């Protein structure tokens, strides 16, 4: 079994698992806690939001990694926007408190 | 809801490749390792070849 | 890379160095600070602060410079 | 079982923890050798804007994709597929989204058989 | 003045931290991007969003991804344009999954969770029963929000025939309502100062424990609710915001109607309960009807809100409670646990770990084929690179062409560009590492010798899973935090991780094994060369006794391997040992019959003085030298090795 | 897929708008004279939102807020 | 079963002794089956509880220290110090055996030459800085934390301790059994009281025997420094060891019995308590053979004792009895004698490690655990600004954990 890049839930947007699905194995919630145990912290955060669930941002990391860029603009990955949006939907504005 | 089915069986032949998984009767399991070369097994003193 | 991590003191700050300088060099474009060898930016990045070729304040020093 | 003479002991690190040395011999000689057959079936499921029409007619497709398939658009007893190759041509209404029954990804090898079993009330191709 | 705020707005970066209260009508306002006016999102004849509705795109951003509603413009050369016959722009479609709307609310509703929650949040602040609390707010019991001449007092609950025999008997002396403004005003007629003031003086007044402690804590309270400075007039949600149209999306679903979350149907519901509220207020209705609209506007609101929570969940033609926001951030469902629960993930694969003894400890076995499933879109970039990819289909062709080229390609790719790797299951956090992979034609996952135990599994099959890290920080981190090598200690007990075992504890026990009357013992071996070739030529036995000039190369003070040579009578096996045996370690520390346990130690002296890499180079070498000399031992076990005591029967 | 929309996509949208705000929200505060920190808190982003509108409901909602904030209530963002 | 097997598995087996074999084997297969669930739901718990938990200071200066011992059992020794000092910073400048000199300097890394130095001095107990004891407000202060093994040096800001000895635990206890076992561990853990509390004074004085009431002889602890003399009601089924007229201390034991973590907390301390439960879980590790540092036990600890209940709030705007978190307690101390306010006296309580993962100061942290809904709406009223200060809120989302890598970013923004 092995995936570079395949199929994601299109309701969940997270990889699938295993060649015959094109997706790699789970990070479940064992394995994220064996990565904090070491901590590698972009690298979760990629296997988190681009390795994960950025759609239009693996269309841009498509496009990226296309001139080899082996870097990112991390933070708040984007479904803190989703989260955002839903609260000032909610009518609960937010602010992004800088110190 | 179904005019036909055409059930066709995929024959495909299986060879056995390094990584397979193996086993005994006494107990012994193990894993494919690899197809050492012919001079690679050891020579009986009669020029077996294991 | 014991010798690395005294040169960087702590793991975390020589690997966020270590990647704005091979950054700099690949994606940047910075000229290998040492010879190339055919090795990884990232490689590169390891060897100039293995030589401590790649400072933080160096780093600093260099982009104020470019700046003007 | 197959009577192998064998030795119990190491080899260069090569048959420790319960490491297999095979006599590379025996690879060529396809003493273990084995077979998968895997059923594949299509169904030509009645759709509300017309059935599920597996036919040989199959729009944005190339005819070499085509040739394991017979002028039913089944798969010729032993045809050589490919992963992905549309093995039972198969479509539905868009006028036709082409359905093809398409032999699966990495599924490559000889279309052994194809027991196309049409619904009572359905007729059966000259192939059946 | 608020110029400079501008400045006060900080540039785009991390906040340190999360600011979370109640937007004001104003906060609201400005977070959304129109207000609605229509219930319908999506026109169900145009098979487009409705105007002014939930979905409608003018007002929530581009329908379509670079062209206009009005199609008077298209294109990626008019992205973000404002069109007269459009009024809408054409940045990407998302626009439409971007911007939002308001509805503002006639009359504030108080938040669910404000009054609903054990203890009411507009409950605690008003210290008044549950049930007055709600009669007056679903409009069920008149509350003299002040007396002034009457005999009426503040917040106080009245009946509605209490209150209309109050109102002909004062005029206009008193201040009662039944209704929800009534709180809303009475938290802007809170004096929190003064009534902190109040509570403060109270509490010093009250010497009885149970009145101090009450009238304390209701201090501390209004102080709580000062500080966080929440307008307490802010509880009663006088306007509505509206998720994005893809946000709160009316999906068409199969056969032309639209396909919505049960709180897009709640959302169109209050809005033709609004729409009504407004033509009665525009029409002056009669104030029953007034009130009777304006009840069922907010039990609509409530509804939108928290289904089933408050009043009863409104059951669609499927019966089913309506799907409330709430339960979109209820649970697990609420995108924080069963995310985290579960998430399989890309840039890795599953495949059979194998026992790849050749390799060195950076070095890993990857599946030539799974390699190229891998690096597919590295080794595109690669090509084009290499020039030769023009198109990125082509790319992929080529890949699938799986060209010597480009077989070439990926192993230039391949060299030192690690990435993660990890064998279940997750015990320790050395059951995860990546390696320098180098690619093995085929499907096997080749492994290290000593990383079995850290791998936490055996050779018995474990399909590994092997993450890409693309990214250079990762590939840093691959080299630095994944490092191996940078793994040698027990995380746990700072013990050697990799301590030697079985056929290399073999083979160091075979040349540690010594023979009497060996095959030409007492001679003289100058160093290692020499009874290297005297053993590999078979002039001597490896279980020999031999002495032989030992040059211990000893740390001195200043850690200088002060050489110590001298001839000392040891085994020829051990003479072979000490050529493995690095520069620094006594000669003793080998000059005797040596195993796993004796192995672990010398290993455990190396990480010592030796630190990491020598003793990490030491080790490889030990490694191979063990499987070699365990080969060459030569050595098998027999059954009838088994000897069985001789007097085993006497003593049954 | 994937690289097809890399290889496709005209507008990438780039990505959200943010905020930012305290230390120089102190300093607008006391130009504002409002003692309160709530105010520097929903209210910052709605101001940078209205200002960017500049309407006259938004100038207007704008300073409602001011006046709302520099009523009362004393809070000190730390 | 008396029969001896007295064949040899070579020689083949006896029919009968191969089926009684049969029994034991299936038995062991059957244990093997069983044991491997239980330590997963261990670490689980551990780990959901280390959640926030991070390390960033280095320099804690507290004086107060591990004043460790080596352990001896029946007057033979069990566990020397040497082995438990490395890694560890001094408390107090450590003296020559007999001598004045220092052997040691205060917050001295234990150098493993230093350890053979002390071997040399071959002294009995040592202070070395501790990171229970680590004046680091919010991690564990290297002067105190000690030294990071897993590198050999220092540990560095962001270095997640508590998830290493989460870890530690875990892995150690995917081996270790639950019998005792994972159960005490998660009992000690849970901080479950003990099933017959060793009697004990409710505090010193002059130790007398009271009124015995009904089945629960009364021991009148006649209070020496003229406190109220505590009556009790222990029961006659315990067994004195004590006579009366003795004098007590606070928490001397009377009868015996196994004693409780609050009732240690309370009565001997909370160092003291630490020792008595990192003693427990050593010996059983030793009897089960897991070797890994009391550090773990530290780590699980101090994030166990976040609160503490304040004995006297003082001109703090909290109250008496206010169990809050002893941190937040001590910034508040800090704070008021700055402007000179009283502080608040504070009691540590002993609590259990599954209670303080179901109630986190973060509001995300706590929603997670538990009462998503709840403690939702709660916040959203609230309206608590959220600090993200903890680890898996940050997960949460989305911003890197400022862990080791994370700590760096956020510096440098700093920067």
């Amino acid at each position: 079994h092995a995936r570079s890049t395949g199929s994601y839930s299109l309701v969940t947007q997270q990889p699938l698992g295993g060649k015959a699905q094109f997706g790699g194995q789970r990070f479940g919630e064992m394995e994220v806690w064996a990565l904090e145990a070491y901590g590698a912290a972009y690298t979760l955060q990629e296997m988190l939001t681009v390795k994960s669930d950025d759609v239009n941002g693996r269309t841009k990391m498509y496009k990226n990694i296309v001139d080899g860029n082996h870097q990112m603009e991390p933070g708040m990955p984007e479904s803190f926007n989703v989260l955002l949006k839903e609260i000032r939907s909610l009518g609960i504005n937010i602010e992004l408190e800088d110190e | 809801g179904v005019l036909k089915i055409v059930k066709v069986y995929l024959a495909v032949k299986r060879r056995i490749q390094p990584g397979d998984k193996m086993a005994g009767r006494h107990g012994n399991k193990g894993v494919i390792s690899k197809i050492n070369p012919i001079e690679d097994m050891p020579y009986d003193e009669n020029g077996t070849p294991v | 890379v014991q010798d690395a991590v005294e040169k960087i003191g702590n793991r975390f700050d020589l690997v966020l160095v270590a990647a704005r300088r091979a950054r700099q060099m690949q994606v940047g474009g910075k000229d290998p600070l040492v010879p190339e060898e055919n090795d990884k930016t990232t490689v590169i990045a390891l060897r100039e602060i293995e030589e401590g070729l790649i400072n933080n304040q160096i780093l600093d020093v260099r982009e104020r410079q470019e700046q003007q | 079982g197959q009577n192998m003479r064998v030795a119990f002991m190491p080899w260069n690190g090569y048959n420790f923890e319960d490491s297999i040395l095979v006599s590379e011999r025996v690879v060529q000689e396809d003493r273990f050798t084995t077979i998968h057959i895997q059923e594949l079936a299509c169904v030509s499921r009645d759709t509300k804007l017309g059935p599920e029409e597996i036919t040989a007619d199959i729009p944005n497709v190339g005819e070499a994709a085509l040739s394991k398939l017979d002028e039913s658009g089944i798969v010729y007893i032993g045809a050589e597929v490919t992963g992905g190759d549309i093995l039972v041509g198969k479509v539905t209404p868009k006028d036709v989204k082409d359905s093809s029954l398409r032999v699966p990804n990495g599924v490559s090898g000889t279309v052994i058989d194809v027991q196309v079993f049409t619904r009572d009330g359905v007729e059966k191709d000259k192939r059946a | 003045d608020l110029l400079k705020f501008l400045k006060a707005q900080t540039k785009t970066e991390e906040f340190d931290a999360i600011k979370i209260a109640l937007a004001s009508p104003d906060m609201i306002r400005s977070w959304s991007f129109g207000e609605v006016k229509k219930p319908e999102t999506i026109n169900y004849r145009t098979f487009k969003p409705e105007r002014d509705g939930l979905f409608c795109a003018r007002i929530f951003g581009p329908v379509k991804d670079y062209e206009c509603l009005c199609g008077k413009y298209k294109r990626l050369k008019h992205r973000g344009v404002i069109c007269e016959k459009c009024g809408v722009e054409v940045t990407q479609t998302k626009v439409r999954r971007e911007r939002m709307g308001h509805i503002e609310l006639a009359s504030p509703t108080a938040h669910i969770w404000f009054l609903k929650s054990l203890p009411s949040r507009i409950g605690l602040l008003l210290d008044m029963p549950l049930r007055d609390i709600e009669r007056v707010l679903y409009f069920e019991s008149y509350v003299v929000i002040e007396g002034g001449m009457t005999n009426l007092e503040r917040q106080q609950i009245l009946t509605e025939e209490q209150y209309l025999d109050a109102l002909e008997e004062f005029g206009d002396e008193f201040d009662a309502k039944m209704g929800a403004e009534a709180i809303q005003a009475l938290l802007k007629s809170m004096d929190l100062e003064q009534e902190c003031e109040q509570l403060r003086e109270e509490l010093n007044e009250t010497n009885s424990e149970t009145k101090r402690k009450k009238l304390t804590k209701r201090i501390k309270l209004l102080e709580a609710f000062v500080q966080s400075g929440n307008k307490p007039e802010w509880m009663i949600l006088t306007v509505l915001p509206v998720l994005p149209p893809d946000l709160r999306p009316l999906v068409p679903l199969d056969g032309g109607r639209f396909a919505t979350s049960d709180l897009n149907d709640l959302y169109r519901r209050v809005i033709n309960r609004n729409n009504r509220l407004k033509r009665l207020l525009d029409l002056a209705a009669p104030d029953i009807i007034v009130r009777n609209e304006k009840r069922m506007l907010q039990e609509a609101v409530d509804a939108l809100l928290d289904n089933g929570r408050r009043g009863r969940a409104i059951t669609g033609s499927n019966k089913r409670p309506l799907k409330s926001l709430a339960d979109m951030i209820k649970g697990k469902q609420g995108r924080f646990r069963q995310n985290l629960l579960g998430k399989r993930v890309d840039y890795s694969g599953r495949s059979v770990i194998t026992v790849g003894p050749y390799l060195r400890l950076h070095q890993c076995g990857l599946p030539k084929k799974m390699a190229l499933e891998l690096f597919k879109p590295f080794i595109y970039g690669k090509l084009e690179l290499r020039g030769l990819a023009t198109t990125i289909k082509a790319a992929k062709k080529m890949v699938e062409r799986e060209e010597a080229v480009v077989w070439d390609i990926l192993d230039e790719v391949i060299r030192e560009h690690p990435v993660l790797l990890n064998r279940a299951p997750t015990l320790h956090r050395l059951g995860i590492q990546a390696f320098e992979p180098v690619l093995i034609e085929g499907k096997a996952i080749q492994l290290h010798p000593l990383v079995c135990a850290a791998y936490n599994a055996d050779f018995d099959g474990d399909q590994m899973a092997v993450h890409v890290p693309l990214t250079l920080e990762a590939q840093l981190e691959a080299r630095a935090l994944m490092m191996s090598t940078n793994n040698i200690l027990s995380p746990a007990n700072g013990e050697p991780i990799i301590v030697p075992s079985q056929d290399v504890v073999l083979g160091l026990y075979y040349m540690t094994r010594d023979c009497v009357n060996a095959k030409g013992e007492g001679m003289v071996l100058t160093g290692p060369k020499e009874a290297e070739r005297l053993y590999r030529s078979g002039l001597a036995s490896l279980h020999a006794r031999v002495k032989v000039r030992i040059t211990e190369y000893e740390k001195d003070a200043n850690g200088e391997l002060v050489a110590k040579t001298s001839l000392k009578d040891t085994t020829v096996g051990r003479a072979i040992l000490w050529m493995i045996v690095p520069k620094g370690l006594p000669y003793s520390i080998v000059n005797q019959a040596l195993g796993k346990k004796a192995i672990s130690k010398m290993l455990n002296t190396c990480y010592r003085i030796l630190g990491l890499k020598p003793t990490v180079i030491f080790a490889d070498q030990i490694m191979y030298t063990g499987f070699a000399y365990a080969a060459r031992s030569g050595a098998s076990v027999g059954i009838d090795d088994m000897v069985i005591p001789e007097k085993k029967h006497e003593i049954i | 897929s994937l690289e097809d929309l890399v290889q496709n996509g005209m507008m990438e949208q780039k990505e959200p708008l943010i905020v930012g705000s305290r230390k120089e929200l102190r300093k607008l505060c006391e130009e504002w004279g409002i003692t309160n920190q709530r105010m520097i808190g929903n209210q910052f982003s709605a101001i940078v939102t209205f200002l960017k509108r500049g309407d006259k409901y938004s100038m207007e909602c704008v300073e409602r807020i001011i006046t709302e904030a520099q009523q009362d209530k004393g809070v000190t963002y730390l | 079963i008396e029969t001896p097997i007295t064949a040899n598995f070579r020689e083949g087996l006896n029919v009968l002794q191969y089926f009684i074999s049969t029994h034991g084997a299936r038995k062991g297969l059957a244990d093997t089956a069983l044991k491997t669930a239980n330590s997963g739901y261990l670490t689980r718990r551990l780990v959901d509880v280390a959640q926030d938990l991070v390390v960033t200071e280095d320099d804690c200066g507290t004086h107060e220290g591990i004043m460790m011992t080596p352990v001896i059992e029946g007057g033979d020794v069990k566990e020397p110090l040497r082995d438990r000092v490395l890694g560890r910073v001094t408390a107090e400048d450590v003296l020559k055996p007999g001598t004045a000199d220092i052997l040691v300097p205060r917050n001295t890394l234990l150098h493993e030459q230093w350890c053979d130095l002390l071997e040399e001095n071959s002294v009995d107990a040592v202070k070395v800085r501790s990171v229970v004891s680590c004046d680091t407000d919010f991690g564990v202060c290297a002067h105190c934390y000690g030294r990071d093994l897993a590198r050999g040096h220092i540990i560095n800001k962001g270095e997640a301790i508590g998830v290493i000895a989460a870890q530690s635990i875990g892995e150690p206890g995917t081996q270790l059994t639950m019998r005792g076992g994972l159960p005490r561990v998660a009992d000690l853990f849970e901080a479950r009281r003990p099933k017959e509390p060793a009697i004990l004074a409710e505090i010193s004085g002059i130790v007398s025997f009271g009124k015995e009431t009904k089945g629960k002889r009364r021991l009148v602890i006649t209070p020496v420094d003229g406190s109220d003399p505590y009556e009790e009601m222990i029961p006659k089924w315990r067994q004195l060891n004590v006579f009366e007229g003795e004098r007590v201390e606070r928490g001397d034991v009377i009868s015996d019995g196994p004693e409780a973590p609050h009732d240690i907390l309370r009565l001997r301390g909370v160092h003291a308590v630490t020792r008595y439960i990192v003693n427990e879980v050593q010996d059983v590790y030793r009897l089960q053979g897991v070797k890994i540092n009391d550090k773990h036990i530290e780590v699980i600890v101090r994030q166990m004792l976040r609160k503490a209940t304040i004995v006297n709030a003082g001109s703090s705007d909290f109250l008496e009895g206010e169990q809050v978190e002893y941190s937040r307690v001590k910034i508040a101390n800090r704070e008021l004698e700055a402007n000179g306010k009283v502080g608040a006296t504070y009691s540590r309580d002993l609590l259990g490690i599954t209670k303080a993962s179901l109630a986190t100061e973060s509001f995300i942290s706590a929603a997670s655990f538990q009462e998503t809904t709840r403690v939702l709406t709660e916040a959203a009223v609230a309206g608590k600004r959220d600090e993200l200060r903890g680890l898996k809120e940050n997960v949460i989302v989305g911003r890197l954990i400022p862990a080791g890598t994370g700590y760096a970013y956020h510096q440098d923004r700093m920067r």
